């Protein structure tokens, strides 16, 4: 029944691959070469000569083709590619076909792509293929870095798979405010968007690693040193909330090193010790942290007139 | 948060002669024929395995020799098996496994040569093949080849690793493209890649290798990206790419190897990507390597950037230096 049936399976896949190799030594780009490639990429997308195969027919056929039946073959091949989408979201070959396609059309319609985009990224808004589709079709539209950075918020409050959101984030936002380091305005906004963030979920991990690339993405100002100290007494509070949390830990210690590395060398040594005791796989990677800061310290010390 | 349950009955010893029985038998069936498009990477696997543990011997070197000269085509380019079409993932299989073999005369080096050439972009970047996509997969794949042909120099290598360094993100990592998100198995790909031309100075190590002792999780296994899953073979992606920027001992070497040892089926031999489920050949070199650089004592040194035994590329001369 189930054992037995996948017998079947095989064999058709087998003689239908039969086919498509006698076909294709043969010169034999036509239709029947999409049909029989059309029952083994839907099980098996990542089977790339086949990809292959079938653009060599399209783009034979193109040649011998009225441009709208060259566009039926089109719109046929998107359906096909949706289908196959909907098996198998994460296949290389599925999703460089559909860019191979879209890249070649006359008068493609991005926006159509880009709604497609965001209905993957409903069902899995970590695909890292759909979000690079995604990025492709942004750019061939040239939709604004703004339009994307609205769409990345939504995400990111409506729910939490966020890591792929902030990493988005953490790419356009220097395209807003493109130097040949972010602007101070911009960095205060993305803080405050990201306590937000870990306050909220703090087993978020993505908002406290996104965290750490603003503490060093931008000679205290008085306004980023008072959010920088407010954000160190909230991270305390939590800290009592949820001691067990090493994400909130290391993001104290973080804190005070942006703040003032020497004022805060007797608070950082003790963290480190807290830390390591509630992340106790990554003591390794902490000490050789504290060695480091340690040293830094030193040269700061050194630097005493 | 997301993670595997060790059951307690899970194996706690390494299998090593059930493993190389389970190579040694592998392709003699669904699976097998469902994943020709691959097969020349999968003999790389299977080969590499065996010799870590020291059955190189037990395989069939004239067939895969023999097999290796019908998968390269008039371009230079090799298949992953008789009438597929050439990519430079197979290419890359077919010269580490005749590297292997002390056999890379067996194919034109020459047009290799040529066809790798042929597939860089003006911006650095290489493509899979003709059809134009764009990975720094296919970098690594690129320079990895060349490296055991000894010919870096056919490429653009500054191109390259201006492409490469591109695809650096705000973690420390890389991703496939400009813009494209961290992964473990694409930082194996850019480091490794890095290795090869002598750019690891431009890794920022604290970061990056931050970024990949936070892939393991409580059951001592890693992912490959935050929020994620363990699996067997990022005892690969993730501890290569600590080993070659010097970082190797930010992760918990004992819990690591109690999640890779318990992925072992003690039935059929192999690894799965975790316990309990079903082995493959991809998987089970991923754990043995793993193991090995971990310092496993019954399996041979293995090195970080190709994924072959170290002594194999003392033999070539092509031993990148790592950060340490
Ligand atoms: C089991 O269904 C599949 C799914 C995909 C593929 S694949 O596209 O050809 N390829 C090779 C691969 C080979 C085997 C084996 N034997 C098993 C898995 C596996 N994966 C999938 C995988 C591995 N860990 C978790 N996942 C989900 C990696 C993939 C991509 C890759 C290729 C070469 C080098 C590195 C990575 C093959 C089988
Ligand atoms: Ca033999
Ligand atoms: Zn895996």
């Amino acid at each position: 029944a189930k054992r037995l049936e996948r017998e079947q399976k095989l064999k058709l896949y087998q003689s239908a691959t039969q086919a498509v190799f006698q076909k294709r030594q043969a010169g034999e780009l036509d239709e029947s070469v999409l049909e029989l490639t059309s029952q083994i990429l839907g099980a098996n997308p990542d089977f790339a000569t086949l990809w292959n195969c079938r653009r060599e027919v399209l783009q034979h056929l193109e040649t011998e083709k009225s441009p709208e039946e060259s566009a039926a073959l089109v719109k046929a091949e998107l359906g096909f590619l949706e289908s196959c989408l909907r098996v198998n979201p994460k296949s290389y070959g599925t999703w460089h076909h559909r860019c191979w396609l879209l890249s070649r059309l006359p008068e493609p319609n991005w926006a159509r792509e880009l709604e497609l985009c965001a209905r993957f990224l409903e069902a899995d808004e970590r695909n890292f293929h759909c979000w690079d589709y995604r990025r492709f079709v942004a750019a061939q539209a040239a939709v604004a870095p703004a339009e994307e950075l609205a769409f990345t918020d939504s995400l990111i409050t409506r729910n939490f798979s966020n890591y792929s959101s902030w990493h988005y984030r953490s790419c356009l936002l220097p395209q807003l405010h493109p130097q040949p380091r972010l602007p101070e305005n911009v960095l205060l906004k993305e803080l405050e968007l990201v306590q937000n963030a870990f306050f909220t979920d703090p087993n978020d991990q993505s908002a406290w690693f996104y965290h750490r690339w603003l503490l060093g993405a931008g000679e205290l100002s008085v306004e980023k040193s008072t959010v920088l100290q407010s954000e160190l007494e909230s991270c305390k509070e939590l800290q009592e909330l949820e001691p067990e949390n090493k994400w909130c830990l290391l993001t104290i210690i973080l804190l005070m090193r942006a703040l003032d590395p020497l004022l805060y060398e007797k608070e950082t040594l003790q963290y480190f010790s807290t830390l390591k005791a509630v992340d106790p796989m990554r003591a390794a990677y902490l000490d050789d942290l504290r060695s480091k800061f340690l040293l830094e310290n030193s040269v700061l010390k050194m630097e005493y007139a | 948060q997301k993670d595997v349950t060790i059951k307690s009955d899970a194996p706690d010893t390494l299998l090593l002669e059930k493993h190389a029985d389970y190579i040694a038998s592998y392709g003699s069936d669904y699976e097998y024929c469902m994943s020709e498009y691959l097969r020349m990477s999968g003999v790389y696997w299977g080969l590499t395995v065996m010799d870590l543990m020291g059955q190189l011997h037990r395989m069939n070197k004239e067939e895969i020799l023999v097999f290796i000269k019908s998968c390269q085509h008039e371009c230079g380019g090799v298949s992953a098996s008789i009438g597929h079409d050439p990519h430079l993932l197979y290419t890359l299989s077919a010269v580490q496994i005749l590297t292997l073999y002390d056999s890379i005369h067996v194919i034109n080096v020459d047009k290799v040569v040529a066809y790798v050439q042929s597939l860089q972009k003006e911006d650095g970047s290489f493509a899979g093949d003709i059809w134009g996509e764009i990975d720094t997969r296919f970098s690594f794949c690129a320079v990895a080849t060349l490296a055991l042909l000894g010919k870096l120099d056919a490429i653009n290598v500054e191109k390259a690793i201006e492409f490469v360094l591109s695809c650096m993100n705000f973690d420390g990592g890389f991703g496939c493209r400009p813009g494209s998100e961290s992964h473990a198995g694409q930082i194996y790909c850019c480091t490794g890649f890095l290795a090869i031309t002598s750019q690891l100075h431009q890794v920022n190590s604290d970061l990056l290798g931050w970024w990949l002792c936070e892939r393991q999780l409580p059951s001592g296994g890693l992912n490959g990206r935050p929020e994620k899953l363990p699996d067997v073979c990022y005892s690969w992606w993730v501890l290569a790419s600590l080993k070659i920027i010097g970082r190797l001992h930010w992760i918990d070497r004992e819990k690591l190897r109690s999640f890779i040892l318990a992925c072992q089926d003690e039935e059929t031999g192999g690894f799965a990507d975790r316990p309990g489920d079903m082995v493959d050949p991809f998987h089970t070199l991923f754990g043995i390597a793993g193991l090995s650089l971990l310092g496993e004592e019954q399996i041979k040194p293995v090195s970080p950037v190709f994924c072959m035994p170290e002594e194999v590329l003392q033999r070539v001369n092509v031993q990148p230096e790592l950060v340490s």
